[PDB]
Order: C-alpha cells, then structure tokens, then sequence
C-alpha cells in the first residue's frame, strides 16, 4: 500500500497545506499561495521523495498538483 | 529640549527562562542556565558546557516566516511578540507605521547554515542540496530582516554588530532614532545561536572555560580567582524603546527612562581591553544623570584577563563610591550578541522588582577585586539609577544607564 | 544643527583599485566583471564575478592581517586610502574620541566559517582551527579590524542591512554628525567573493547564469533579456566630517550630505514593494531645495528588481526625472560594499562633472520607456545627486549629496 | 652536505616576524619578541606542522623560551 499519491503528500507538507486542499489541478501559486522561492525547495522536496533528479527548465513549467504527478511517473 | 526615550515593553528567550517571569524567578535564586551539552564534546572541543535555551522551537513561528530564519532570528522573533504584547500594542498601532522601527542583531549570523550551506554544494547533489534560504540565515542583518518582514515594520530596519555588544549598541541607536526624532517606537534587541561551529572557533582561541566541564553550573564564575574564561550561550531579548511623550499618551507602562548611552573604542588591542576605553565610555553614559548609579550590571565575562581590567575601569570611574557589582553572566554564560539587550532586561527587572541579584559562584575572591562590594546574595533594595556594560572583540564599548520615571 | 560633508574617499573594486582608476573606468563604461574559475568548479551556474584585481600580499602589516578576512583587507586598504586623500595625519585622527569608525559587510566571512568547520571536523580537530577564526568571521569583523590598528577612540561597530549594509553606515555616520558626538567618522565597508557564499545566492535563481561565455553582457540593468545579477567584492571608506571642523583645517570637500533615508517595505522578504522605496528617496529629499540632477539607482539587473525601482522613481519625480544610470551594469553586485562605492561612483560624477552610463541595455525595457536612462558617457554639470541602495529583509537607504557653495 | 639542524629558530622567527639574528635560545617569547598568548597558539601549531607531531595543553605552556621550544622537540 503506497501509490505513488504522495506528491501530494509532499506538496502538503512544503506549501503547509491541508490534504484535502491539494487536488490534482490545483495550481501552485494562485490556489495554494506558493512564491517564487516556495516553488525550488518543493521541486528539491520531489527528488529527496523519489530518488530522481529533475532538470532546470524540465522542473519549472510543472506547476499544478498535475504534472507533478504526471513527470514522476515514468521516471 | 531634546526627546526622552523610555521601555514600555520586553521580551526574552534564554538560558535561565523563557519569559520575564521565568527570567525573574531565576535571577532571584540565583539559578544557573549552564548545563553539559553531548553537542561540544563530539565536535572535538575542550569547553562541554552550555547557556542553553530550554525549549523546543518547532512550531512556535508560522511556515512562511520560520523558513528564512536561522536560530538567532527565531530567539528574536519570540522575544519581540512578548514585548509587542507586553507593551499592549495592537497591530494596527505598530505595523505599516512609517514612525516605527526595528534594530536588532547577532554577533556572527549563522555559522551553522553557512556551513550547512558549503556542505550541501561539496556534497553529491550540489547546488540542489543547498535550497533557496540558506542566504537569509546566514547573513548578518537576517535577525532584523527575519523580524521586519513579517512584523510589517515601515521604519528603520537593520543590524548593528559589534560582537559581545552588539545588542547593546542597537538599543543605543534605537535611543538615537528617537532622540533626532525620527521614530516613535524602536524595536531593539538581538539573538545568537548555540552551535559547535561558532563555539569551537572561540575554543581555538583559549576564550572558554575547559575545566569544570563536570560541575556546568560552577563552570561560569566571575571575580573568582580561578575562573578560566566564559560559558558560551544563546537567546535573544527584545525591548520597546519609545519616544516619552508617545508612550504617557497612550497610557504605556513605563519600565525605566535610558537617561544615558556611551559608545567607545579602545583603538589598542584587538581581543584584550583597556583600561581608559570603558572609563570614557561609563564616564558618557552617566553624563547629566544627577541621581547615582545604585546597580551596575557588569559585563564580567568570568575570563582571567577580562573580569579585573573592568573592575579597574570601575574603581576609576566612581572612585570610593561604587555602586553594588553583579555578573549575571555567572548564571547565564555569555550570550554574546544577545548579552547587551538580555542583560539590559535583567536590570530592569531588578529595577522593576526592588532586588539585586547576585553575582555567583565566587569560592575564592580575587585578589584584584578586595574592596568593590561585589554583591553574592540576593538583595532586595529600592533601586532608582541602574547600569549595563557590554564590551567586545575589537575594543567595542557600550553602556546604558537606565532610571525610573517620575511621579 | 550639525552638517556633514565628505572629506576623503578609498575604493577597491573591480574596476578600479583607486578613485583615479575608477574615475577612468566609469568615463568609459568599462566593465570589471570577468569569468572565474572558481564558481565553476564548485558546481554553480553562474561563472561570472566582478573580482577585485589586485595582489594584497605585504599591503597590510602581518600582526594586522591576521585577524582579517577579504571583507576587512578590501575596507582596510580603502580607509587608507581615504586617510590620505583627507590629508588626515595620525596626530589628527588617532587616540581621538571624536574619531569613529562605522563599517560592515553584508554576510562577515563565510569562507572562514566554514574553514574554521572543516579544521575542526578533519585531523587534529581544534588543533587546526587557529586563534583567528572569530574575527575574520564574526559579523562585526570589519570594523573591529580596523577601529584597532587604525587606534579609533570614537565610535566603533558594524551595520548590516544585507546589499544596503555601507548605505546604512553612512547614514549612521551622519547622524553621529548631527547629535554634536563625533567630528569624524570613516565610514564604509566591505565584502569578500568567494563560492562559499556566492552559491547561496545561486541556490536562489539571483545570479546571471546564460551569459557565462560573454562575461561583460552577463549585467546588463534595465535590458528586457536580463536574468539576475552578478556577484562582486571589494571594499570603500569615506571620511565624514562634521562642516565647521572641515573648514578650518582647509580639508577638500567633494559634497555635502543633505539627505539621509532609511526606510522598511514590511511586506515581502526577497521582493521590493515600490511603497518604501518612495517613502525612502522622499525622506532623502526632504528639506532639499534644489533638484537631483542625477541617480545612480540600485539597479541589480534583475528581472523583478530593475522595474519595481523605475516605478517607484517615476512616482517620486513624476514628469521631472533625473539622468539614470546602473553602474552595476559595469560593476556587478558588490553586496555590503555597493552603498558605499556607488556613493563614491556618484561623488566622483559631481566632482569631475559627467554622467557614467548605463551599459549594455540592448533592448529597453518595454516598462522602463518614458525615463532619462542614460547609456552613453555624457558631460555636465551636477549639484545634487542620489544613490540608491536596497536589502533583503524589505530594507532601504538613499543618500543625496550636493556641492558646497 | 648536512641536513639542517633545528630550523626552530626559522619557525619562530617567520611566526614572530623577527630578522633571524634577535631569535636568542634564551630568549623568551612574551617578554622580548612581541608575541600576545594569540600569538603563541598559532607558534605551537607551526611547530606541529613543521616536526610532524603533537603538543599536548599541559606541555605546550610549559614553552615560552626558544631553548623549551627545542628541548621539547628533541626526545619526541
Ligand atoms: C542582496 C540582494 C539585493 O540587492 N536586494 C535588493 C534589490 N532587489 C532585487 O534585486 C530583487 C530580488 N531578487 C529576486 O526576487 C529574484 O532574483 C529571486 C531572489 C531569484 C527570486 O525569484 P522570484 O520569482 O521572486
Ligand atoms: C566576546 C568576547 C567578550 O566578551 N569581550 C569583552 C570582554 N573581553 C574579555 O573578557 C577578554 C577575553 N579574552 C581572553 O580571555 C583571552 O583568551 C584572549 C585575550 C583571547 C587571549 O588572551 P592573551 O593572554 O593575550
């Protein structure tokens, strides 16, 4: 029993949010009031979780619960 | 006439209590802050002993505050919400105030987050590693930058930094601001966090004390003739300095009116003192102060070199009236950034409460210290006219002389 | 009360390792940022560095750098520099408790630090550390390293406000002027340039990362095409004295300061707000009667930084703009020491009557349009000029200085 | 033809920063010299680097004199 629904977890855990708050197409900055700063330490916090490195302008342009998800799997 | 500055509020976080009452309790017991610490002693060092904070801090600040914040600025930011509400200001009388400022610092930023820093980019994962806070930890002015921003402060913002007398001097400027009128209320203070990495540095100098590592509490013992050099400690301290006017108006309750602030330099040796510098600098802070000096804080950082050339600086100034001597240092270490404003808070509530407390741990008095009325027992007395040294690497000087208000 | 003018001046930077050098790079539009090894090899993506070109070696007297790190020999070299330029001997100065001393850097000494970590966590534990590691990297160890040999009486300690740091100090200076306290003070400051810390920045996304191969362009303040700015070091001293003292022993005077604003945004940690800008350079104003002819702006070369300036300027002057130009664009970002260098680059404008320009804008930016940004070295005579100075932590100062007449 | 024997007096001489000449075997560190107890801490260190050994507390401050400096290294 794991999935692989951690990111949101993850996610959870960085923007200081509750659970139920992340849903898959929730955006970073305008709905979980993520900055500019928040968004390198959560994309630091995705390859600590998941040992996989994501490239600079790979990891920039993700975004929204979704495509956090998405990139990791398959990787 | 020139503008009164006066405390209308405090805060602390240190090693002999976590608030001014906690803090009170110990100072009239004259309880010691000091313990071993597991830390000091797998680094390598000689010194295994600590003015630790007790409490975990985890928790206490909000996430999006907390995370640019080393542990000096999280010593300061918990001092400052004390003071802000002991000096029962609302939000909306101190934030988004162009007339409200902010002067705190630490002695040496963060040691801890620079190294943290170096290790994460010489380990595999490089700049990855590193993350997008280890700037503001680490810098010198992140105390007053880690406080200003989410206190919503619009007036002056920055770190003085002087070592040993760093917070002292903030609090001396922060009485300069409102005396050139610029500001109505100042907040001024410090931290200073307690790490092996700055702790080891002062070791490698011969400035801590190494042999008492198995009785903590006796480690720290200024005037004795056998103390060995300062407990190293941590905390912070913040105080309200306010313009007079302001804080009768608003019905503030006042602990004490700064009726004097000396600032010197010795310009002779970088890590000893001298005599003439803290003579001139005593001799600036008790101009036109027409009341005596009833309690003097002193700096007496229980080091053989440092503790008799004070005591002579004293005899100077005063002569054969010498006001009542006690180094709270004995029972808190050296908190070193944070000493000044700590200190300052230690003599209020000696002020405030009618006391003395005493200066500890003196088995055998020195030699160079007969005659001086060193007092060892807890004193109470009514106090009018107090005074704090604060001295530091580089031959920096302060002093602030504090007095009640009238009526 | 009291007036404070500018007596004296000392620079080490990386254009210029004196005001004569300086003066000659900033007539130029000659950029000091060059590419360094250093930053490479340590795993960083910015390669770029405005360094101090200059060998210290013997320049200072052994029992006085030991307690130094870079910060403290950039700001010692500089306030001799000043010293002499004041034509201030040690009779005048020294032993003298109306003599201070108001310098700092922005971060101490990481480099230090950190040594002082690695000694005590490799072989022989304590025993490689040394007796020197506090002062070179506690945060106050540029004026505590100075104060001393120099044998300053007067004032003693550091400011630090992060990249406004040597503005706040002499500011602070000025206002020890103006309470009657001191009838000099050498104020300044100083940063070393090092990976150690410029990685932190990095870590950010601050720094100039796609112009390694073109190390000249990589700052390039107000360009559409700018990605963050560019990491410098080095140091600067001035003497600030109170006027009637300076008079009477015939001392040059470049300008006096008739402004001085140090203001907070309390709002975003990395992020200028516009609002406490504007409250700034107003307060620097105030009671100025004449206008402020030219304003070397803070101007990082960042892409949130340069506009939130422009904004704010526009708001402060509105139709009546002053001549604009960011010699960090030629300099790169010296941190603590850009206060007080820019208050020099300026100083040095007023007094040999010309404008630097602002190099490299390729393309203006589409908000920085309807302005007096200058780009090419022009002629004229100034009275009154500002510099402008901004932190982390939401902090500011400004200065204004104008001739004596 | 000789390998030098006790370079101790060129250790302290570059650490002190004196002409070579004034380094006397009797002379004492503090009282001529010019050395301050910061001094003397990094002067013990050199003369670990310089010998490939180490000094414990209790015998380094037993060396003040340049003679000490020479007893302690011979025997060790
Ligand atoms: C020491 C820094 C300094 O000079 N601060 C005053 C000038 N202000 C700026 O240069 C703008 C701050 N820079 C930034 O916010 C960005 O460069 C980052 C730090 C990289 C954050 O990126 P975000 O998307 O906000
Ligand atoms: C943070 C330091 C501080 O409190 N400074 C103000 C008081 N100064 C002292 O207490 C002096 C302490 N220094 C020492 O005890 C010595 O170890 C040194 C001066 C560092 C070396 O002494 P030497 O015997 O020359």
């Amino acid at each position: 029993s794991t999935i692989e629904e951690r990111v949101k977890k993850i996610i959870g855990e960085q923007l200081g949010v509750k659970q139920e708050e992340v849903t898959n197409n929730a955006s970073f900055v305008e709905d979980l009031g993520a900055d500019s700063l928040d968004t390198v330490e959560l994309v630091m916090a995705l390859e600590e979780e998941f040992d996989t490195e994501i490239p600079d302008e790979e990891a920039e342009k993700i975004t929204t619960v979704q495509a956090a998800i998405d990139y990791i799997n398959g990787h | 006439a020139m503008k009164r500055a006066v405390i209308t509020g405090l805060g602390i976080v240190s090693s002999i209590g976590n608030n001014q009452q906690e803090v009170l309790a110990s100072l009239r017991e004259g309880r010691s802050g000091i313990t071993f610490s597991q830390e000091l002693k797998d680094s390598g060092m000689r010194s295994h002993v600590w003015g630790n904070v007790k409490l975990d801090t985890t928790g206490l600040i909000d996430r999006k505050v907390v995370r640019f914040m080393s542990d000096a600025s999280i010593y300061a930011f918990l001092s400052m919400e004390q003071a802000i509400a002991d000096a029962g200001l609302s939000p909306e009388a101190y934030q988004n105030n162009p007339r409200v400022g902010l002067i705190a610092g630490s002695g040496g930023g963060s040691p801890r987050f620079q190294v943290f820093g170096a290790d994460a980019m010489r380990g595999p994962r490089g700049l990855k590693a590193v993350g997008p806070y280890v700037v503001t930890k680490a810098m010198a002015s992140g105390v007053s930058a880690c406080l200003a921003t989410p206190f919503k402060i619009h007036g002056v913002n920055y770190s003085i930094s002087s070592a040993c007398a760093t917070s002292a001097h903030c609090i001396g400027n922060a009485v300069e601001q409102i005396q050139l009128g610029k500001q109505d209320i100042v907040f001024a203070g410090g931290g200073e966090e307690l790490c092996w990495e700055m702790a080891c540095e002062f070791d490698a100098m011969g400035a801590l004390s190494t042999k008492y590592n198995d009785t903590p509490e006796k480690a720290s013992r200024t005037y004795d003739a056998h103390r060995d050099g300062f407990v190293i400690a941590g905390g912070g301290g913040m105080v309200v300095v306010e313009e007079l006017e302001h804080a009768l108006a608003r019905g503030a309750h006042i602990y004490a009116e700064i009726v004097g602030y000396g600032a010197t330099s010795d310009g002779a040796d970088m890590v000893a003192p001298s005599g003439e510098g803290a003579v001139r600098c005593m001799k600036m802070a008790m101009h036109g102060v027409d009341t005596p000096i009833d309690y003097l804080n002193s700096h007496g950082t229980s080091t053989p070199v440092g503790d008799v050339k004070e005591l002579a600086a004293i005899r100077e100034v005063f002569g054969d009236k010498s006001p009542a001597i006690s180094a709270t240092k004995a029972m808190t270490g050296h908190s070193l950034g944070a000493a000044g404003v700590q200190e300052a808070i230690y003599s209020l509530l000696m002020l405030e409460h009618g006391f003395i407390a005493p200066s500890i741990n003196i088995e055998e008095l020195d030699e160079q210290a007969a005659g001086l009325n060193i007092v060892t027992e807890t004193t109470d007395r009514e106090l009018t006219t107090v005074m704090s040294n604060s001295f530091g690497f580089g031959g920096t000087n302060a002093t602030l002389v504090m007095r009640k208000l009238k009526d």
